């Protein structure tokens, strides 16, 4: 995650400084120069298996359209549960369903 | 048979389902009759040929 | 539909490890498939680095530019390749 | 009150037909149109 | 690589119309503009988003 | 959204107006449209706080006053509408919704005959809204 | 900074580990062919390929 | 709108814009600073609203870093009026007030078609192009047409 | 007769779906596990009928 400068509004871009050969966060329109706390610069991945439990939203549960199911709920020990597959497009996605239950939200396997 | 609405082919079932009939299986024949699910999905085939 | 219709070896032909050898060796493989995560660093130490998911690794390992092109790699697609890192 | 049988549902598609008909959405846009189209354009 | 554009862009001075020749120079990111009939030529700062039209903008903005 | 669904269905909101709530989305989507589609549906009552439940609003009384034609203190169809015993969908409202395909469909039911057509399992869910 | 970055891209596709380019998959496929017997006759052979 | 910049490939994963009575694209960040929000925090807060997909930051950063030139309404406007596919010789005397003209006219006229609400404008522009960035990131099911 | 097997096909299926979803069904050759789900489908649905 790339974040700005506070005051100056601009993006904030790591320039090294050989002198001390540390990592900073320098802003270009202005001269706002801070320390970085790690020295990763920028990280990309390649497998990409993020988004399949970030994706959830509270009133799930009010949903009738969704089958509901006995699958016992781990936290509320509920009998009366919806449950869905992520929402993700990709090709390969493998459909273990995230169980969720009317109170926990929480995304369960019981593999 | 697709999902032709949002994860699901049919309002008429519930999301996710995947049973023979829930993705496009024809349990009946002619005589038996069509229910209208199956019905329909026959129609989509034959207008699709 | 591109394909080969590919016949190997009399000997290969009713072998299968032989087989299979030839094909991880004919299968094109290249580092992304292997690859698993990257992660550019600057790590201003070219003798060592502030990393501890090598610290050690580098310190056995060690034993210019200091900003650090640091990648991981997949051990299970890479052995998946008949290779190792 | 009690179950809602088949004949229930075809005296409401009668009833429903006999107000709208077949025509029905014609004849709406039709008198919609020549009611606020007309003057709005113009 | 340099790009001679015999453009239609009509200068003021001669006021003849295909007349601006807009050869665009990022190299320095500095512009360059020749007239082949009052040889009048325009300078600006050419970023990475400036076009001939652009350049002309620019050309009118100073001059006039 | 349950709000402006009873107004609808007072018949407050014209019938044709278009209200859609995306939960996953996070969105709320309203049309008041020409050229708009529509086609009517019974309304189970589904709130889980009355016998009503998971049951139509329209009844056998509706059916003699319509019979009638008249209004027991003119009884046509718009008025069944507006009474909020009866809604329109459109196209894109009909993904958000569970319908009973048949009025038997709204009770969960419990033979073996050769000479008709086979009705679902419905099992994988136990409960029905 | 960008230099490191090109890099990183540049190498993550410009090295293949191994196999002929051009070939994304290989198949172990088995395959019958009739091979005339030593008798005289024929006899369908089931060979990997 | 359209994503500029394949996987890797065309160098960043840029995106360009296509307007009415224009004749080029142009960067969308040039067009937020143009309708107000030069600076790129505001933009991202109307495009990007979960900060933790740094994902979505960084297939935005080349438009960010692209988006550096220009850094007010002005510039950003005659700019844009400099591609507005009118006549010869407008200079920037009335070339920026016709590109603040096209940005409000002829631009989603349905939102609004008076001054003031440039901002739900923006508003507006920073969610049709989160959802194009979530579609790039293929997270949903491409608007399926036949729907 | 036909019901029982209708009934035996139906369960195949409904336990190749316990399979998958459970993250045991086996991949299919170049063919994901998605499509092979649906080819396993299939192959249960053709030998019902
Ligand atoms: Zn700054
Ligand atoms: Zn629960
Ligand atoms: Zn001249």
């Amino acid at each position: 995650s790339f974040r700005f400068c506070l005051e100056c509004n601009n993006m904030l871009y790591p320039k090294e400084d050989k002198e001390n050969q540390r990592l900073l966060y320098s802003c270009r329109n202005c001269d706002y120069t801070e320390l970085a706390e790690d020295p990763k610069v920028y990280r990309h991945e390649l497998i990409t298996n993020i988004g399949e439990t970030a994706g959830i939203v509270d009133d799930i549960g009010q949903d009738p359209t969704l089958p509901r199911s006995d699958k016992e709920c781990p936290e509320c020990h509920s009998r009366d549960c919806v449950f869905f597959q992520s929402q993700q497009r990709r090709k390969d996605t493998n459909m273990t369903l995230f169980y969720v239950c009317l109170n926990c939200k929480k995304t369960f396997r019981d593999e | 048979i697709a999902f032709g609405f949002a994860d699901r082919s049919l309002p008429h079932f519930t999301k996710d389902d995947f049973s023979p009939e829930s993705k496009g299986f024809v349990e009946n024949s002619y005589l038996r009759g069509l229910t209208p699910q199956e019905f329909f999905f026959h129609a989509m085939a034959g207008r699709e040929g | 539909t591109p394909a080969l219709t590919v016949y190997l070896d009399r000997e290969i032909a009713l072998d299968i490890e032989k087989a299979k050898v030839i094909q991880s060796s004919i299968e094109y493989t290249t580092l992304k498939n292997v690859t698993s995560a990257t992660e550019i660093y600057y790590d201003p130490d070219p003798t060592s680095t502030v990393i501890e998911e090598d610290f050690d690794t580098v310190e056995a390992y060690f034993s210019q530019s200091p900003w650090l092109l640091r990648l991981e790699l997949d051990r299970a697609r890479m052995l998946d390749k008949q290779l190792t890192m | 009150d009690d179950t809602i049988t088949t004949e229930d549902c075809w005296t409401v598609i009668s009833a429903f037909f006999e107000e709208k008909g077949l025509v029905s959405q014609q004849l709406d846009s039709f008198d919609e149109f020549m009611e606020t189209s007309i003057q709005d354009l113009v | 690589i340099k790009q001679k554009l015999e453009t239609q862009f009509t200068c003021l001075f001669c006021n003849h119309d295909n007349s601006v020749v807009c050869t665009l120079d990022k190299k320095n990111s500095i512009g360059l503009l020749e007239c082949k009939k009052c040889n009048l030529s325009f300078q600006a700062p050419i970023n990475s988003l400036s076009q001939p039209i652009d350049i002309y903008s620019d050309w009118i903005d100073a001059c006039e | 959204v349950s709000t402006m669904r009873d107004l609808r269905r007072s018949g407050a909101i014209s019938p044709e107006v278009s209200i859609i709530r995306d939960i996953r989305e996070r969105e709320f989507k309203i049309f008041t449209d020409v050229g708009r589609v529509y086609r009517p549906l019974f309304i189970v009552e589904d709130d889980e706080s009355k016998d009503n439940k998971g049951e139509l609003r329209i009844t056998k009384e509706h059916i003699r006053k319509i019979q009638q034609g008249y209004d027991d203190d003119v009884y046509g169809w718009s008025s069944l509408v507006t009474s909020g015993v009866i809604e329109y969908v459109d196209g894109e409202e009909e993904e958000t919704i569970m319908i009973a395909m048949t009025p038997e469909d709204l009770q969960t039911r419990s033979l073996n005959d050769t000479a008709k057509r086979i009705k679902p399992e419905m099992s994988t869910s136990s409960h029905h809204t | 900074d960008q230099m490191l970055k090109r890099i990183e891209a540049h190498m993550l596709d410009l090295i293949a580990l191994r196999g002929i380019p051009g070939i994304s998959k290989v198949y172990m496929v088995k395959h019958k062919v009739s091979v005339p017997d030593e008798s005289g006759e024929y006899k369908n052979e089931e060979l990997w390929a | 709108i359209k994503l500029y910049g394949r996987e890797d490939k065309g160098t960043g994963r840029t995106i360009k814009a296509t307007l009415p009575y224009v004749k080029q694209d142009i960067p969308i960040v040039i067009v937020f600073r143009a309708l107000g929000v030069v600076p790129d925090g505001e933009i991202l807060q109307h495009i990007c609203y979960d900060e933790n997909d740094w994902q979505m930051l960084e297939m935005l950063k080349p438009c960010i870093e692209e988006g550096f030139v220009i850094q007010d309404k002005e510039v950003a406007l005659d700019f844009i009026g400099r591609r507005g596919s009118a006549a010869l010789g407008i200079r920037r005397e009335k070339r920026i007030q016709y590109a603040k003209d096209i940005l409000q006219k002829e631009l989603l006229p349905h939102i609004t078609q008076e001054e003031g609400f440039e901002t739900r404008k923006t508003f507006f522009l920073g969610y049709m192009v989160n959802r194009l960035l979530l579609c790039a990131l293929e997270r949903k099911d491409q608007d399926d047409r036949d729907h | 007769e036909i019901t029982h097997a209708i009934s035996s096909a139906k369960e195949q299926v409904q336990e190749i779906i316990y399979k998958a979803q459970h993250n045991e069904l086996e991949l299919k050759p170049g063919m994901t596990l998605r499509e092979s789900f649906e080819g396993e489908v299939s192959r249960t649905l053709n030998d019902a009928r």
